[PDB]
C-alpha cells in the first residue's frame, strides 16, 4: 500500500543504485 | 541513534523532523507518506506524565533533512500544520498502546530528490516481512549514547 | 552527544516471548520489538530523539520501502538484554485509512 | 544549538 510512487528513492532505486547496507536486510530476509 | 552510521544524502527521503518554535528544539522524527500527511507517535505530542501536549501551532515540520543543526537552504522544506490526530484509545497511563499520530500539514509539500514518501504496508507485504530475525532500518538524530 | 547528521542502523526483530520476558511493561499486539539479543554480539538502537521516527523494511518482492514500525519507547538504550518497542503500523492502519480519507488529501 | 530559520 501506500503512494503511487511510494517507497522507490529518487537517489537510489530510480537510478538503480543501492545503499551500503540495504544488502544486509535483504539477506536477513531468508 | 546508539551504534548507528551516518545515512548516505537521500538515504531516507521520508524522514522528517518535529520542531519546536521556542525554544527552537528537535523534538521527535516523523516520516512523510503523503504530500500533506505525517505520520508520528502520539506520545511526542501528548504524555501527561511530562506535562507534554503539544498544538499545531508549537510545531514545525522540517523535510529533506540531514543535517541536525543547520537550515539547509534549497534543500529542507518546512511546513507549519494544520491538524493533529492522536489514536483515540491511545494508552499514555500505562504502555504507550496505540502511540501513533497523523499530522495534516497546511499546504501540500513538493519531492525532489531528498523528500518522497515511503509505503504504508498491506496485509501480504506485513505476513510475509514481520518476522523474527528479519531485519528493518531505524533513522533519526536522536542521542548517540544513552548516558 | 548529539549527531551531526543523520543516524542510521539496521536491526533484527525479535520473538514476542523474548520481548515480553526483557521488561514488566504489559506487551500488547499494537507493539513489536527489535534489536540484537546480548549473545548476538552486536549492537544498536533507537534512543531520546528518535522517538516518532520510522522502522522501515524493503520489499524483496517489488524493491519498495515499507513503513512497518514508529520508534516508540525503551528502558535506557542499547541496553544488554534490552529492546526497542515500535508501533506496529498494519495493525493500526484502518484508522489511518480513516482519519485520512474522512478529513482529507 | 540550531541554526536559525
Ligand atoms: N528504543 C529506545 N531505547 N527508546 C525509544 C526512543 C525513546 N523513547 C522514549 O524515551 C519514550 C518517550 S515517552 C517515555 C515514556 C516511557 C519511557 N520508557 S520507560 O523506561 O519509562 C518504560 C515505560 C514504557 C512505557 C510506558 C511507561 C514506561 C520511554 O521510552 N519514553
Amino acid at each position: 500500500s501506500g503512494e503511487a510512487d511510494c517507497g522507490l528513492r529518487p537517489l537510489f532505486e530510480k537510478k538503480s543504485l543501492e545503499d551500503k547496507t540495504e544488502r544486509e536486510l535483504l539477506e536477513s530476509y531468508i | 541513534i546508539v551504534e548507528g552510521s551516518d545515512a548516505e544524502i537521500g538515504m531516507s527521503p521520508w524522514q522528517v523532523m518535529l520542531f519546536r518554535k521556542s525554544p527552537q528544539e528537535l523534538l521527535c522524527g516523523a516520516s512523510l507518506i503523503s504530500d500533506r500527511w505525517v505520520l508520528t507517535a502520539a506520545h511526542c505530542l501528548l504524555y501527561p506524565p511530562w506535562d507534554k501536549n503539544f498544538t499545531e501551532n508549537d510545531l514545525l515540520v522540517r523535510i529533506g533533512k540531514h543535517s541536525r543543526t543547520r537550515y539547509e537552504r534549497n534543500i529542507e522544506k518546512i511546513s507549519m500544520l494544520e491538524k493533529i490526530y492522536i489514536h483515540p484509545r491511545y494508552n499514555w497511563r500505562e504502555n504507550l498502546d496505540r502511540d501513533i499520530a497523523l499530522m495534516k500539514l497546511k499546504k501540500p509539500v513538493a519531492f525532489s530528490d531528498y523528500i518522497h514518501p515511503v509505503c504504508l504496508p498491506d496485509r501480504e507485504t506485513a505476513a510475509s516481512l514481520l518476522q523474527a530475525g528479519y531485519k528493518g532500518r531505524v533513522t533519526g538524530w536522536g542521542n548517540l549514547k544513552e548516558t | 552527544g548529539q549527531p551531526s547528521v543523520l543516524q542510521v542502523v539496521n536491526l533484527p526483530i525479535v520473538e514476542r516471548p523474548v520481548c515480553k520476558d526483557s521488561t514488566r511493561i504489559r506487551i500488547t499486539d499494537n507493539m513489536f520489538c527489535a534489536g540484537y539479543k546480548p549473545d548476538e554480539g552486536k549492537r544498536g538502537d533507537a534512543c531520546e530523539g528518535d522517538s516518532g521516527g520510522p522502522f522501515v523494511m524493503k520489499s524483496p518482492f517489488n524493491n519498495r520501502w515499507y513503513q512497518m514500525g514508529i520508534v516508540s519507547w525503551g528502558e535506557g538504550c542499547d541496553r544488554d538484554g534490552k529492546y526497542g518497542f515500535y508501533t506496529h503500523v498494519f495493525r493500526l492502519k484502518k484508522w489511518i485509512q480513516k482519519v485520512i480519507d474522512q478529513f482529507g488529501e | 544549538d540550531f541554526e536559525e530559520i
